RNA sequence: GGGGCUCAAACCACACACCGAAGCUGCGGGUGUCACGGUGACGCGGUAGAGGAGCGUUCUGUAAGCCUGUGAAGGUG
RNA sequence: AGGGGAGUGAAAUAGAACCUGAAACCGUAUGCGUACAAGCAGUGGGAGCCUACUUGUUAGGUGACUGCGUACCUUUUGUAUAAUGGGUCAGCGACUUAUAUUCAGUGGCAAGCUUAACCGUAUAGGGUAGGCGUAGCGAAAGCGAGUCUUAAUAGGGCGUU
């Protein structure tokens, strides 16, 4: 029982090059270089779904020091007085009502002002 | 009882495992052999 | 629900004048790469450029603390050997004296095209007045 | 590290706040072992190496079957 | 030379270098990007433009700008290493087989189990010569649930439900 590799060989290969179509030069024609930079590809993107976290809420942190200081407010001084009185909004949304609704958040802001935070 | 359907009890046979088939396998590369020296070549015994 | 990003496109912009009458050199510095940033408004987006126009009239008249006048030291190459070039903040306040208040809030930018983009913003003048009468800054006060 | 920093953006004390990891918590999934009769509990980084369980290729039986010119294998989306 | 028609053929992109006709490699056409910009070329985010139809919480193509980010194998205490190997593609290329054994799993018989050559009505059936087990101790003669050492039914070694 002679086996002949042709049609498998041909199959996985293609799976390979199909990964890395849009790569530049050899890294989407020739299997030894494409099949190292799907390697890489995919090393990268399960280190950046940790970094997607942490880089929206520095985008966060950072609009609602903004939309604070337009308020006579500091982020840090605004984050104690939201603990003290008794908000639980996120950074999520406290970064969304600072660009679209900006009635809503004077006043989030003026209530935690006046816990005297 | 037909020829496409009967099999022997669980445990009476195994498949033997192939060393040098890829890195998934356990067995890959070196084949259970460690790194160089004497018991890692071809014909490489000690004598009892 | 996803996060708001601003589009190029779709920026407001204004225009401000600053005098630089008697301010210390890197804390007036610092007010203005903010402000050319985009940092103070609530549409920032680290990708595109938010930032405000800035306009500074009396560049001469930057000051600095300790014995700075003489002892703050400007170096360049000029790609030769032995072309290393050296001059001090008061003599570079008698030859070019924009080039102190730009060469502190270049520093303070990003170096890359955005941050070469935010740099273009910035107009400073040693006089004490600015050929922008037409774009009407408002005045800002440090 | 650079810009720049002088009643500091340095140093010595004290105080309160905040940021900050794949650590911890929340929510949704998958697995290993043990106990009970599907639940509970604590586990689940890994080289040499040991143990367990699988996918696919060719040939033989099932098969004088079943599929197929109203279109097989192969090739390409 | 080579072609464009016409004819033959079910089919000539089955036309004689003739079944199928992959990849490396080389071109033509269209869409988007690219001439102030620094590095393993990707990925997290992300505007704009083009196409299709369900006319936008949609699908496909490009990716301005921006955060992170120094290939793979081998060998090593340790490699982005300026240490080794590879120009690329396709095909091939490295733990096998025989005979003697030991352990484990799973079966057949069971104080017994099993045959080898060989006959054969030929994968049946016969063939129990032989092998292992039911008893050990001693170098042995030998004695035996005991036996060896010893002057010793003492002690001790090995063995026995
Ligand atoms: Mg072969
Ligand atoms: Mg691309
Ligand atoms: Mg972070
Ligand atoms: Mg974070
Ligand atoms: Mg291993
Ligand atoms: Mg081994
Ligand atoms: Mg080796
Ligand atoms: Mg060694
Ligand atoms: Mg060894
Ligand atoms: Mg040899
Ligand atoms: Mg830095
Ligand atoms: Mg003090
Ligand atoms: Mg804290
Ligand atoms: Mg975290
Ligand atoms: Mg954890
Ligand atoms: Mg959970
Ligand atoms: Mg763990
Ligand atoms: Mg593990
Ligand atoms: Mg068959
Ligand atoms: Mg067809
Ligand atoms: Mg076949
Ligand atoms: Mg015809
Ligand atoms: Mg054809
Ligand atoms: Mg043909
Ligand atoms: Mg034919
Ligand atoms: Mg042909
Ligand atoms: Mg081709
Ligand atoms: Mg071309
Ligand atoms: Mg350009
Ligand atoms: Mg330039
Ligand atoms: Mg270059
Ligand atoms: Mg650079
Ligand atoms: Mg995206
Ligand atoms: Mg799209
Ligand atoms: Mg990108
Ligand atoms: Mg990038
Ligand atoms: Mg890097
Ligand atoms: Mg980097
Ligand atoms: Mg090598
Ligand atoms: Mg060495
Ligand atoms: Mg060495
Ligand atoms: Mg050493
Ligand atoms: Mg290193
Ligand atoms: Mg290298
Ligand atoms: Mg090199
Ligand atoms: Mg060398
Ligand atoms: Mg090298
Ligand atoms: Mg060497
Ligand atoms: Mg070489
Ligand atoms: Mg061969
Ligand atoms: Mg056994
Ligand atoms: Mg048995
Ligand atoms: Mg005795
Ligand atoms: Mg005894």
């Amino acid at each position: 029982a002679r086996v002949k590799r042709g049609v498998i060989a041909r199959r996985r290969h293609k799976k390979i090059l199909k990964l890395a179509k849009g790569y530049y030069g050899a890294r989407s024609r020739v299997f030894r270089v494409a099949k190292q930079a799907v390697i890489k590809a995919g090393q990268y993107a399960y280190r950046d779904r940790r970094q997607r976290k942490r880089q929206f809420r520095a985008l966060w942190i950072a609009r609602i020091n903004a939309g604070a200081r337009q308020n006579g407010l500091s982020y840090s001084r605004l984050i104690a007085g939201l603990k003290k009185a008794a908000i639980e909004i996120d950074r999520k949304v406290l970064a969304d009502l600072a660009v679209n609704e900006k009635a809503a958040f004077t006043a989030i802001v003026e209530k935690a002002k006046a816990s005297l935070a | 009882m037909q020829l496409n359907d009967l099999r022997s009890a669980p445990g009476a046979r195994r498949e033997k495992h192939r060393p040098g088939r890829g890195i998934g396998s356990g067995l890959g590369k070196t084949g259970g052999r460690g790194h160089k020296g004497l018991t890692s070549r071809s014909g490489g015994k000690v004598a009892p | 629900m996803k996060t708001y990003t601003a589009k190029p496109e779709t920026v407001q912009r204004d225009w401000f004048v600053v005098d630089a009458a008697g301010q210390t050199l890197g804390r007036l510095a610092t007010e203005i790469a903010r402000r050319l940033r985009g940092k103070h408004k609530p549409e920032y987006t680290p990708h595109v450029d938010t930032g405000d126009y800035i306009v500074v009239i009396n560049a001469e008249q930057v000051r600095v603390t300790g014995a700075k006048t003489t002892d703050k030291m400007y170096y360049h190459h000029s790609g030769f050997p032995g072309g290393i070039k050296s001059i001090n903040f008061e003599k570079l306040i008698a030859k070019a004296p924009e080039r102190v208040i730009e060469t502190a809030v270049k520093g303070m930018l990003p170096k890359n095209p955005l941050g070469r983009d935010m740099y273009r913003k910035l107009k400073v003048y040693k006089g004490a007045s600015h050929p922008h009468t037409a774009q009407q800054p408002q005045e800002l006060k440090i």
